[PDB]
């Protein structure tokens, strides 16, 4: 069980557009070029750099652009928006 | 300097050096035709192939190899010949982001990633599982194997050319000097 | 007990009259069973269920196990009651087949059924008789042999020459195309291996849910090895079987529902040559199999007969009894 | 995830899980992130979800509108086909010695809770004196109880005992005698088991995360389609649920006009709750499982339990499990 | 100390510039249009956010995708790229 934040900038838009496509059922667009990703095991992590090393060799650029940062759950605590909403909050128990 | 300009060039990971891993991936006739424009025509060239392209018997189960593909392991000669014709596989180094520095009878072998490293060792390590499947199911009796030979008692007890995954099966090192992580007042 | 009922088919959709459980096919009813003469549900593949008859089965103490299209075991809908019988019978398993006399009494008995069977399926010609009349005696000769043989590995060499025994005659059936010599290849490089491949993956497959069903460890084998990448007591148990896929697959060759039109030569991402069946072909193919395998008897079908089976053993091992596991032989 | 609403259909992605109510999207869950799910109501599942969340070995557990428990969708493949755990729980569960220390533990843990929750209530001292008294020669008798079937009937004993004295508390409208279990007939009981398949669904899927097999338990031998160990752990924990009660029937949350009452599939006079009482009712209650005592919600106290009691197993001790115990 | 990563996402061809003008000097331009920051005291934080809202009142738009995502020290041990690259690393000491 682990967040990460996931953001690029690829230079050729339809290179970048099936990482983008890959990339949404992941996690939400939460911006233009960054994603919100939870994982619960690495080994679906393997696989989705996997792939995305395929992407990077079908585009023949050779694009390292692709940074994955964490997100625990107090660095989550002080992370907000610029009118201090607070964001990236993972709900506990939804009673839809 | 080679290994700096090699840094400078992107390749950030080293892996330990072995012949070994390169025994799988050998195309014979290049081999015999360099052997055939060095020492000339001679009938000892036929020979040598029928030394290597045999097949393995083990619990009247035959495990041959693709045709025209490998050096057996385990046999004198294919040390001598493995790094005779090294070279020959710079380009599929080349295409694939490793690069090779030969110094004092050895090399050492460097790359940019390893994520096709993981990917042949996964697809080999399935691809051997559904062998002893149908082994163990619809009885087959012949089994062709093109890689995987070092797991060869596994068995019993896209492509990416065949020495990734000999490669993936080990775990690669790294090659204002800052000397650790920054502390709660700040760096000094 | 009562009616296990198996849905195996293709999209059949299940509905409940609030006292009775109603299977319709293309709105024809096909099954109508009353609530209290059911005790379990097999759904292997895609079957819609409606709310209501989910709601009444838990409400009944009803479990429904729910297998992938292929036959992978998932798990089950089920409450305290169902589901004690998926653990109460895992430790005598297990120390039931370790216990030499008793694994190898069952192990006996499989082989001469097995054989029984390949005799069986011989006898059933009735044109060739006089070319067969050899390789019967010879495995009337082979299966007196099993009677006695206090080991395993003696168990599979008598197997495996019954086996020989029992291929090396196929030539004489199947039509000039067809005609095959050498043995099984990994990447098969003729057809009738390639429909006895696709035949034996369904029937192993669909044993092993079968077995899953009735509360058994799969891995834990009385005459197979302990492994990983197979079930042992699925490949163990349907040995008795094995005669319908290759009756089937000599009905269908012969009788012209797949032609030399059908077989698909290529290479593989690998760069091995293979010959593959078509799509068409293969989904003709498994349908076809699945009813040769509705088809197994007017009382039960295959599933049904299966589960009794299972039972059967489970018995056996719970009162010590070798005996008491009477296994199918095709007694006409 | 919970699903108390109104008719909701649950569907997949292959990646995801979303929930539509007449075509509208009410949620779109990563099934990375998901733990469990439970289903008070007349919800739907499609058979491919129920694929995937089989794959992934997800719990899903099934209730009604009358809130009584019907089942759940549990696969019996281990985490990492790892069958050492469950070995051992299987063996150590029957051993007698082992299985009545912690039967013990967990009534007598019961039998105090019970006391303690009579002992708040001041007003009504005078009218409480003798049944307390009651209860602890029970509780005088739970030591000295040397067979594991004498404890069914003596916490059977201690429960009627402290059932019957809710009729004090209670306005008129909602009195009771008797808990009736299977058909809940009365406006009290409803409450009661709505929030015991919350609780219950919290605490089991908890267990099959630290790696038990919960249909086996120590002290609920035989049981009617609750999973043992679950319904045996939540034992000590069940006085959040009937305070709970006592606390929203009382200060006005929940008045009678809530509850609808209908005749079921044969006819049988069955109370239930509107969906948004309860969508209310179950909200609080999870609200005031998260409020737990300080730096612990409760879920972070059910896995710390759930981890001593596993070490109490394999190192085969049974001193090293430790029940709950309110504050005396 | 807090270490902060910002990353905007506006359309006006001349606030964006502004802002990227503005922020390259608190921090290394990491990214295309990702930087990384770090503050001692949140009141040198709240100056930089009102500098912020001051450039982007000229856009007359109201954009609002600008997210400030807190890093931690573990946070930025797990943290890298595909590569396997430490990534958002700080020195203790450096002995230039």
């Amino acid at each position: 069980m682990k967040h990460y934040l996931i953001c690029f900038d690829v230079q050729h838009d339809k290179t970048r557009a099936k990482l983008s496509r890959l990339l949404e059922k992941y996690g939400p667009r939460v911006q233009g070029s960054v994603f919100e990703v939870s994982f619960k095991t690495p080994d679906r992590k393997r696989q989705l750099e996997y792939k995305i090393h395929q992407i990077i060799k079908q585009s023949n650029t050779e694009e390292n652009n692709i940074r994955f940062y964490n997100l625990n759950k107090d660095t989550i605590k002080h992370s907000h928006d610029i009118n201090g909403n607070p964001i990236a909050q993972l709900p506990a128990a939804i009673v839809l | 300097y080679e290994i700096q300009n090699a840094y400078r060039q992107g390749y950030h990971w080293v892996y330990e050096s072995d012949i070994e891993d390169f025994f799988d991936a050998v195309y014979r006739p290049q081999l015999i035709n360099r052997l055939k424009s060095l020492l000339g025509n001679d009938p000892l060239w036929e020979q040598i192939e029928s030394w290597l392209g045999q097949d393995i018997h083990i619990k009247d189960t035959i495990i041959e190899r693709t045709p025209n593909l490998g050096l057996p392991q385990g046999s004198p000669l294919s040390p001598l010949l493995a790094n005779f014709i090294l070279d020959d596989f710079d380009s599929d180094l080349e295409t694939h982001g490793f690069k090779i520095i030969r110094f004092a009878d050895d090399f050492i072998i460097l790359c940019k990633s390893q994520h096709e490293a993981q990917q042949a060792a996964h697809a080999v390590e399935q691809s051997l599982k559904e062998v002893k499947l149908s082994i163990n199911v619809e009885k087959t009796h012949i089994i062709q194997l093109n890689q995987g030979f070092r797991f060869l008692g596994y068995l019993f007890r896209t492509n990416l050319p065949p020495w990734l995954a000999n490669l993936g099966t080990k775990s690669p090192q790294p090659l204002k000097k800052s000397y650790g992580q920054i502390e709660t007042q700040g760096t000094h | 007990q009562g009616t296990h009922l198996v849905l195996a088919g293709d999209a059949q959709i299940i509905t409940t009259d609030n006292q009775n459980l109603i299977v319709k096919k293309d709105d024809k009813i096909t099954h109508k069973i009353s609530l209290e003469q059911l005790h379990a549900v097999t759904l292997i593949g895609l079957h819609t269920m409606t709310l209501p008859a989910k709601h009444r089965l838990l409400e009944h103490k009803i479990p429904v196990h729910i297998a992938d299209r292929t036959g992978r075991y998932l798990g089950a809908v089920t409450s305290f009651q169902p589901a004690q019988n998926n653990y109460k019978n895992w430790f005598i398993q297990l120390q039931m087949c370790d216990r030499e006399p008793f694994a190898h009494a069952i192990a006996q008995q499989i082989v001469i059924s097995r054989i029984h069977n390949q005799r069986q399926t011989l006898l059933k010609r009735k044109a060739h008789r006089k070319q067969l009349q050899q390789t019967l005696s010879n495995l009337k000769k082979l299966q007196y042999k099993v009677t006695a043989a206090t080991k395993r590995s003696s168990l599979n060499g008598l197997e495996g020459s019954a086996t020989r025994e029992y291929f090396q005659q196929f030539n004489l059936f199947l039509p000039e195309w067809a005609h095959f010599s050498k043995r099984t290849r990994r990447p098969p490089k003729d057809p009738f291996n390639v429909l006895l491949s696709l035949g034996y993956t369904i029937l192993y497959s669909h044993t092993d849910a079968i077995l899953q069903s009735a509360g058994f460890i799969t891995w834990k084998g009385i005459y197979h090895q302990q492994s990983a990448a197979h079930a042992a007591l699925a490949s163990d148990i349907m040995e008795s079987y094995r005669h319908l896929v290759e009756r089937y697959a000599i009905y269908i060759i012969n009788h012209g529902q797949i032609k030399q039109d059908d077989f698909r030569q290529e290479k593989d991402h690998l760069g091995q040559d293979t010959i593959r069946l078509s799509a068409e072909a293969r989904r003709r193919y498994v349908g076809g199999l699945i009813n040769r395998f509705q088809k197994f008897s007017k009382d039960k079908t295959l599933h049904q007969h299966l589960y009794q089976q299972a039972q059967q053993l489970k018995n056996a091992m719970h009162n010590q009894q070798s005996s008491q596991f009477q296994v199918w032989k095709e007694l006409k």
